[PDB]
RNA sequence: AGUAGAAACAAGGCC
RNA sequence: GGCCUGCU
């Protein structure tokens, strides 16, 4: 019953910003290539504190993660998460 | 079944029972045998104690119907059919009345024969076993016990039976009526055992309708309903959220803390403008003093006869003229009314018995002078909308006015000696301990130090004028009253005295709030030219009225005498805060004496008569261009004597403000003196504070300068 | 030489002579007029200080309101009221933690008062607004007012004597289509449902006067009748809470606010080894109650009252959800003066949402037209938050889950604090290893209290080494230094009546000199002062000396008719042997043994006409409001003479149209009288009951007569003769 | 008799007919305090503003027919208008001097017996043993400690049932009291004032204070003592102390 | 005019 | 001119 899709992954700058965007509480989790999930965001991480914000529309429909300052060691794919409900994730590359 | 009580009972003995079921609160839809089984107890209990009366004899007189008599005692008299508070009111009563034993339950009856309780009780069991059953229940009871059985049969403890026997076979028949009536009914399937003494209840306290929704409009923006909201609440837990919000909030938002160093603090601004005014309701450092030596108390002697005394002993006398107008009113005025005084000064002296309060005629002079005719007269807003004047009332920050040098030198000379003792102190149990002795003679000193102080006179010339003002208003509210100022003093020579410095003629007085002001106007002597400072005498209308002549080494001064006439008001408050006038001697020497214990604690000893003698010890008390005064204790006292004295006098918002706001300031100065390393997080906002109270006070602004000073001299 | 009393301070320290520096000696500042400017100012600042919450529009009564609650994060240190509700609901659960059990127990007890307190218990309060004549009068006659009403209406459930009940009846009265209610200038006038909820929904607002220490004027506000219980029941839960927590000083004393400030500064600095510093911030709170959200209390007291039963959860939560949605009343109004013409008028403040703008100034003018979009009905909606101190101990419950939030288990740092609040005033004494630790223990515990909606007052705070601080008004150095000048006011004659002031200005001398560290020669002069102005008050002078008075010709002939003068009271014109020994004796009782006993027989007679005695509650106690303070009440020792008496009424009554209340008090009196002579007990005890008067009056007739018989002065024909009056009474109330 | 004679004279007429019909016992208290009068704000300022007036306290309206009119001079003693909201007539301050030097004169010697507290301290005090003055800093430590020294150990409810009961025996209702303590002080105080007339409700508050426990908390410097507590004025100072013994030991 | 200071008094109402 | 009130 709940699909999703996640918008506004990409290739970034060191110490660039991202908006992520994913069309009930709601999670952000990533995956790195080389490992299962981690824990982003819910509505943070020790990983990702300060830089990274969770913020919803719900007569939109979305839960977006304005990410800021990043760094290669955020490289993943972001799936987002409704809670049993994954979207297929968006590639960010730093 | 409630068809049958509906049916047979009269309605007493029905509503008597209905009183008695909403007693205990339980509702009779539910359980209504209970109803019909008090209700029959209820009416055994009547007809058992009715038609049965008693006279003087015992040998109850048993009539069908109480003819018209004095002789209606009834034989047995209720308990129940009454509320249980009237129930226990009965038997403590006849407890206390007969010299009987109190019951721990409800009784049903008293009797006099035998001058005790009954406890009727008709069950449906069989008598042999509900009467010891209520026997158990029941401790070591005299009262005797009586009960019937449907089936007939009647029982007692001594085989004793009250009354006539014909009343218990009314009694059974009585009883069978009920029980094959209900063989008609046919209720036996519950009749027997319906009550089981059941008793509980849940308390409800139902939000709904109006309310609820309110409730729902009285939550968190992102919540709909108070049951979602107490959801969430009682599945919260703490999972560090405020550490979160700590981080995301702006690190704009802090507490820095500012060192406040010797370099730090500014000198307090002074506001800028015409110099300031003198403010107080009768002269202080210009005020002069007309005597009789009379040995006459303060309170003892009648205020006319004394002014004119007094006058009398003046002579040099001379027309009235205008020496320093009002510059805003009409000086004619205050002429006229001065020559009215006189004239009518002279007509109380030429008549038998000088009056103890002198009323004076309203002529035009006074009414001006008065205010009188002057309030708006009041209206509705629906006839005057129109009128393009009309506008709230002048609500604005009052003028500005800088500092002069006047108030100054009136509190230096405010704490100066005099030739006089201004204060004879009432009467106090002797003193019977050795720490009343040693405050008796702390109190004597402080005393002789602080009697002879311009201080203490014009505490007493403040609290007379305000007393006889405040009694005049309340007694002769409509009419105009002459009060001379009147104080009593006593020379070094011992002789005592007394001293007119003036006249003040209240006006009409028809004071209902505590704000409602009473306006004055007030003549007092003097021989300070006000030709000198001007600017001091802005509100007074200044004469030329004499010429007087004191014992000088220069031939002699034959100096003038002027009079100082002003229109003045005050307030109930006012007169009442003035009339207290005294406490300031108790602000004072309590700081005196707290610092003499403070002192005589270091030194195992009472310090007293040294400080009070050697003068060794000096405090800091003022400043000379060579640099810092300090004085004696004596001098210490009569200033902080002076400073509340003055705080009595010039009392306003802006003197509170201010020394609320400044004793901020000195509390974080004298924490940088003792090295504690003080901070402050917006000291410019508490300097605004500050700043902000110095309006137009001449006593604010002097205890600001004052305030100035000391930063100056400390801050080293 | 330049005289200046302040220099003073150079040789005395500050605060050891801090007395100095109190003026209250004068006369207070008073308000003159109305207070409409200052409520309609009060408003729009709390409304402002709030601005960047969500606007909504209740659909009961029509008001806008404003909710801040989990608004943006402030980014400036001006005032916020933007609360989060996360962050309280986590303060209240570490303060639980902290103190297990604390909401369980005060809840189970605030149960048992809930639901055996009684209506009664509402007249024990000062003036109340009453929506029944839309104006503040006396608890009971609110009370009185608004019971006949709802029994006018059909809402008799509070003849159960229970004041749940009376609560239930409050609410069910939400939910009418009309109530009626009276007017006199009879006439009976309808009220519909929106009228009625803004009108249990509102505030009477008046202005503060004999407040001392500020140079502006305050706002103050009065509630109605049907939210004072709801109020009492969530007070009594706070005061049982904060009885458990030694961090607040609001439900005690001076001198245990005094032992307990001595204990925290000596725990904390004592405990802080050489390396770690101390200091003190002796902070006040910036508009304290114009940023306390009530839907924020509503959070706490249902997290308080969890896992609790549910009626005890709805009645607690009943009093947040209507100051939610609380409506003030702007005031008595506006007066204008033409000069022109030479006039004045008074403008209701009710007019103040349609009346044209031209005749106010540019200030009152813009704050007329902020105010206007809140106004409903001639009151305006002020759900923000609280007006004055309503809710003073869940106030203080927050501020001290605040201090308790930094216990060094929750810092998680080197730096730590704790210290006392008492409502809009606390002391934070704070360690840490340096002053950078201080700096950001500081900077952390303010930011958390903004996180609350709490705002400390940067202009009035300041930090020193700890030592050296200050607490409403108690200046503590290396221990806490007595003042003096703060009970100088009641140093007077209380005005309470002869007898009365006499003992009551003994007593505070007494106190004083065990609290306030009055001296003895100073204790000496203030009770010479004091008889000076109680002699010179009540016209009662020595009696030996000459000053005529209107009442000194029978004082006189009464000093020549006694032969031992000694034992004549003060009053009378006799000598005072008051002394510091002396001064916790009654003057009857220390001039007993030499009173003549003609004259002591005369003074102390029962039948005097003067004394006048109608509860146990007011036999001994005085209300005297002290000078910066809320109103107290004091026992005071004196012996009932014929000095007792009680001073006349205002008697103004009799020119307004509510001129048949007099009759009314006259009837109910005469009513209460008759019935203590019928039970003696009505006065000491309340009785108690769901009978009617007549009922209980005429059965003990019955009984009285019955029993005094069988042994006493009645007889037969005067005992037949009150049975059956007794049957004529009843046959009168049949009909 | 009379009582139920202005009960009928009240039920004669139809507005305290309807008052003692409709009126629940309940609600006893609030008619009862239901008053127009406000509580005054500051009471010092009126005592000062109205004593300056002729007839400025109350007395009962039995005062026209004990006291006289006028004195020797015509100085009015009463005035025959009533009080504001009450039967009470308004009267000047010299009728309660002239009560004190012509009124009714009764036997006051059993005010003692009634007033026991008050005069138990003067009792205590007139017997004191003053001594010398030691001048020394006192360390004066704030602590919770009983100022009545006449409590028998009872509480406020734990005493007011014992006091009905010596005062008022018939509204006791259902408490009988256990304690064999309150036994003893109803039997002493019911046999001691068993016809003092002063008035049932000062002799309940009297017996409430002498009987019933209460405790203040007060910065103290040695003693301690109940009987050393009501002097703490006279024997502790800032820098002085005062040894005292009270006549009691 | 005067008192006083963010609004008032300098009598009110009723005939 | 006569009378009423002074916290309503």
């Amino acid at each position: 019953q709940v699909q999703l899709q996640e918008s506004g992954g990409g290739l970034v700058q060191a110490g660039e910003s991202l908006r992520l965007s994913c069309a009930y509480g709601m999670g952000w989790f990533r995956q790195a290539p080389g490992k299962e999930r981690e824990f982003v965001a819910s509505i943070a991480m020790d990983f990702v504190k300060g830089r990274f914000t969770i913020s919803r529309d719900n007569s939109k429909n979305t839960l977006y993660l304005q990410l800021n300052t990043l760094k290669p060691e955020d490289t993943a794919v972001y799936y987002c998460a409704a809670a049993k409900y994954w979207g297929q994730g968006t590639q960010v590359t730093v | 079944m409630e068809d049958f009580v509906r049916q047979c009972f009269n309605p007493m003995i029905v509503e008597l029972a209905e009183k008695a079921m909403k007693e205990y609160g339980e509702d009779l839809k539910i359980e209504t045998n209970k109803f019909a089984a008090i209700c029959t107890h209820l009416e055994v209990c009547f007809m058992y104690s009715d038609f049965h009366f008693i006279n003087e004899r015992g040998e109850s007189i048993i009539v069908e119907s109480g003819d018209p008599n004095a002789l209606l005692k009834h034989r047995f008299e209720i308990i129940e059919g009454r509320d249980r508070t009237m129930a226990w009111t009965v038997v403590n009563s006849i407890c206390n009345t007969t010299g009987a034993e109190k019951p721990k339950f409800l009784p049903d009856l008293y009797d006099y024969k035998e001058n005790r309780f009954i406890e009727i009780g008709v069950t449906r069991r069989e008598v042999h076993i509900y009467y010891l059953e209520k026997a158990n229940k029941i401790k070591s009871e005299k009262t005797h016990i009586h009960i019937f059985s449907f089936t007939g049969e009647e029982m007692a403890t001594k085989a004793d039976y009250t009354l006539d026997e014909e009343s218990r076979a009314r009694i059974k028949t009585r009883l069978f009526t009920i029980r094959q009536e209900m063989a008609s009914r046919g209720l036996w399937d519950s009749f027997r055992q319906s009550e089981r003494g059941e008793e509980t209840i849940e308390e409800r306290f139902e939000i709904t309708g109006t309310m609820r929704r309110l409730a729902d409009q009285s939550l968190p923006p992102n919540f709909s309903s108070l049951e979602n909201f107490r959801a969430y609440v009682d599945g919260f837990e703490p999972n560090g959220y405020i550490e979160g919000k700590l981080s995301q909030m702006s690190k704009e938002v802090n507490a820095r803390i500012e060192p406040f160093l010797k370099t730090t603090p500014r000198p307090l601004r002074l506001p800028d403008g015409p110099p300031c005014s003198q403010r107080s309701k009768f002269l202080l450092m210009d005020a002069l003093k007309l005597s009789i030596e009379d040995p006459s108390h303060e309170g003892e002697g009648i205020p006319l006869y004394d002014a004119i005394k007094c006058m009398r002993t003046f002579f040099g006398w001379k027309e009235p003229n205008v020496v320093k107008p009002h510059e805003k009113g009409i000086n004619p005025n205050y002429l006229l009314a001065w020559k009215q005084v006189l004239a009518e000064l002279q007509d109380i002296e030429n008549e038998e018995k000088i009056p103890k309060t002198k009323n004076m005629k309203k002529t035009s002079q006074l009414k001006w002078a008065l205010g009188e005719n002057m309030a708006p007269e009041k209206v509705d807003f629906d006839d005057c909308k129109d009128v393009s004047d009309l506008k709230q009332y002048d609500s604005d920050e009052p003028e500005l006015r800088s500092l002069a040098s006047w108030i100054q030198s009136e509190f230096n000379k405010a704490c100066e000696l005099t030739d006089s003792s201004w204060i004879e102190l009432d009467e106090i149990g002797e003193d019977v301990a050795p720490i009343e002795h040693i405050a008796s003679m702390r109190r004597n000193y402080f005393t002789a130090e602080v009697s002879h102080c311009r201080a203490t006179e014009y505490i007493m010339k403040g609290v007379y004028i305000n007393t006889a003002l405040l009694n005049a208003s309340c007694a002769a509210m409509d009419d105009f009253q002459l009060i001379p100022m009147i104080s009593k003093c006593r020379t070094k020579e011992g002789r005592r005295k007394t001293n007119l410095y003036g006249f003040i003629i209240k006006g009409r007085s028809h004071l209902r709030n505590d704000t409602d002001v009473v306006n004055f106007v007030s003549m007092e002597f003097s021989l300070t030219d006000p030709r000198l400072e001007p600017h001091k005498w802005e509100k007074y209308c200044v004469l030329e009225i004499g010429d007087m002549l004191l014992r000088s080494a220069i031939g002699q001064v034959s100096r003038p005498m002027f009079l100082y006439v002003r229109t003045n008001g005050t307030s109930k408050i006012k007169m009442k805060w003035g009339m207290e006038m005294r406490r300031c001697l108790l602000q004072s020497l309590q700081q005196i004496e707290s610092m003499i214990e403070a002192e005589s604690s270091v030194k195992e000893k009472d310090m007293t008569k040294e400080f009070f003698e050697n003068k060794s010890e000096t405090w800091p008390i003022g400043e000379s261009p060579k640099g810092v005064e300090e004085g004696s204790i004596g001098k210490v006292c009569r200033t902080l004597l002076a400073k509340s004295v003055f705080n009595s006098l010039y009392a306003s918002p802006q003197l509170e403000g201010f020394s609320a706001e400044s004793r901020k300031l000195l509390l974080i100065v004298q924490a940088l003196r003792d090295n504690l390393e003080p901070g402050t997080f917006d000291l410019g906002g508490l300097y605004e504070a500050i700043e902000e109270c110095l309006i137009n006070d001449p006593w604010v602004l002097l205890n600001a300068s004052w305030f100035n000073s000391f930063l100056t001299h400390a801050l080293r | 030489m330049d005289v200046n009393p302040t220099l003073l301070f150079l040789k005395v320290p500050a605060q050891n002579a801090i007395s100095t520096t109190f003026p209250y000696t004068g006369d207070p500042p008073y308000s003159h007029g109305t207070g409409t400017g200052y409520t309609m100012d009060t408003v729009n600042r709390t409304h402002q200080y709030s601005e960047k919450g969500r606007w909504t529009t209740n659909t009961e009564t029509g008001a806008p309101q404003l909710n801040p609650i989990d608004g943006p994060l402030p980014e400036d240190n001006e005032p916020s009221g933007y609360a989060q509700t996360d962050c309280v609901l986590e303060a209240m659960a570490f303060l639980e933690e902290s103190h297990p059990g604390i909401f369980e127990n005060s809840c189970l007890e605030t149960m048992e008062v809930v639901q055996q307190t009684r209506v009664d218990k509402l007249t024990q309060g000062r003036q109340t607004y009453d929506w029944t004549l839309n104006r503040n009068q006396p608890a009971a006659t609110a009370l009185a007012n608004t019971i006949e009403v709802f029994r006018s209406n059909g809402l008799t459930a509070n003849e159960s004597g229970r004041l749940i009940d009376f609560l239930k009846d409050v609410m069910e009265s939400m939910d009418k289509e009309e109530m009626e209610i009276t007017t006199h200038f009879k006439k009976k006038q309808r009220l519909n449902k929106r009228s009625y909820l803004i009108r249990a929904l509102t505030l009477n607002t008046m202005t503060k006067d004999a407040e001392r220490g500020k140079l502006k004027r305050r706002a103050i506000a009065t509630p109605g009748m049907q939210i004072r219980g709801f109020v009492y029941f969530v007070e009594t839960l706070a005061r049982s809470i904060c009885e458990k927590l030694e961090q607040s000083g609001l439900p005690v004393g001076g001198n245990e606010k005094k032992a307990k400030l001595a204990n925290v500064v000596r725990k904390m600095m004592t405990n802080s080894q050489d390396t770690e510093l101390s200091f003190t911030i002796t902070g006040d709170n910036t508009k304290w109650n114009e940023n306390q959200n009530p839907r924020m209390f509503l959070a706490m007291i249902t997290y308080i009252t969890r896992n609790q039963p549910e009626w005890f959860r709805n009645v607690l939560s009943i009093a947040p959800i209507m100051f939610s949605n609380k409506m003030a009343r702007l005031g008595k109004g506006y007066m204008f003066e033409s000069k022109s013409m030479k006039l004045r008028t008074q403008i209701p403040a009710e007019m103040l949402a349609s009346i044209d703008l031209k005749y106010f100034n540019d200030s009152t003018r813009k704050k007329i037209e902020k105010i206007r979009p809140l106004l409903i009905d001639g009151t305006a909606s002020l759900s923000p938050g609280m007006m004055m101190g309503m809710f003073n101990m869940l106030s203080t419950v927050l501020g001290v889950s605040i201090l308790n939030l930094g216990q060094k288990r929750y810092t998680k740092t080197t730096y730590w604090w704790d210290g006392l609040q008492s409502s809009d005033d606390f002391a934070l004494i704070v360690n840490a290893p340096n002053h950078e630790g201080i700096q950001a223990g500081v900077d952390r515990f303010y930011r958390t209290c903004k996180l609350l909606g709490i705002n400390m007052s940067k202009k009035k705070s300041y930090i020193n080494r700890t030592g050296t601080f200050e607490f409403t008004s108690f200046f503590y150095r290396y221990g806490f230094v007595a003042n003096f000048s703060m009970e100088l006011p009641s140093f007077g004659v209380s005005g309470i009546n002869e007898s009365a002031d006499m003992s009551i200005g003994v007593t505070v001398i007494k106190n004083n000199m065990i609290n306030n560290d009055l001296g003895p020669a100073t204790a000496q002069m203030a009770l010479q002062l004091f008889i000076k102005d109680y002699r010179y008050t009540y016209r009662c002078h020595r009696g030996d000396t000459q000053i005529q008075t209107r009442r000194s010709f029978e004082i006189k002939k009464l000093w020549e008719q006694t032969r031992s003068k000694a034992g004549l009271l003060v009053s009378d014109g006799g000598p005072n042997l008051y002394n510091i020994r002396n001064l916790h004796i009654p003057e009857v009782c220390l001039k007993w043994e030499l009173m003549d006993e003609d004259y002591q027989g005369r003074l102390c007679n029962p039948l005097n006409p003067f004394v006048s005695h109608k509860e146990i509650e007011s036999v001994n106690n005085a209300v005297m409001m002290p000078a910066h303070g809320p109103a107290k009440n004091m026992e005071y020792d004196a012996v009932a003479t014929t000095h007792s008496w009680i001073p006349k009424r205002n008697r103004s009554i009799l020119n307004t149209s509510q001129r048949g209340i007099l009759e009314d008090e006259q009837m109910y009196q005469k009513c209460c009288n008759l019935f203590e002579k019928f039970f003696p007990s009505s006065s000491y005890r309340r009785p108690v009951g769901i009978s009617s008067m007549v009922e209980a009056m005429v059965s003990r007739a019955r009984i009285d007569a019955r029993i005094d018989f069988e042994s006493g002065r009645i007889k037969k024909e005067e005992f037949a003769e009150i049975m059956k009056i007794c049957s004529t009474i009843e046959e009168l109330r049949r009909q | 008799m009379e009582r139920i004679k202005e009960l009928r004279d009240l039920m004669s007429q139809s507005r305290t007919r309807e008052i003692l019909t409709k009126t629940t016992v309940d609600h006893m208290a609030i008619i009862k305090k239901y008053t127009s009068g406000r509580q005054e704000k500051n009471p010092a300022l009126r005592m000062k503003w109205m004593m300056a007036m002729k007839y400025p306290i109350t007395a009962d309206k039995r005062i026209m027919e004990m006291i006289p009119e006028r004195n020797e001079q015509g100085q009015t003693l009463w005035s025959k208008t009533n009080d504001a909201g009450s039967d009470r007539v308004m009267v000047s301050p010299l009728a309660v001097t002239w009560w004190n030097r012509n009124g009714p004169t009764t036997s006051a010697v059993h005010y003692p017996k009634i007033y026991k507290t008050y005069f138990e301290k003067v009792e205590r005090l007139k017997h004191g043993t003053f001594g010398p003055v030691h001048f020394r800093n006192q360390v004066k430590i704030r602590r919770r400690v009983d100022i009545n020294p006449g409590h028998a150990d009872l509480s406020a409810k734990e005493a007011q049932d014992v006091i009905m009961e010596v005062v008022f025996p018939n509204e006791v209702g259902a408490r009988i009291l256990t304690s064999e303590s309150q036994l003893t002080i109803t039997k002493e105080k019911k046999e001691e004032l068993q016809d003092c007339k002063i008035s049932p409700l000062m002799v309940a508050y009297m017996l409430e204070r002498e009987l019933v426990r209460k405790t203040r908390f007060l910065p103290v410097a040695g003693g301690t003592s109940s009987v050393y507590i009501e002097v703490l004025h006279l024997t502790q100072g800032t820098c002085w102390e005062q040894m005292y013994t009270p006549g009691g030991e």
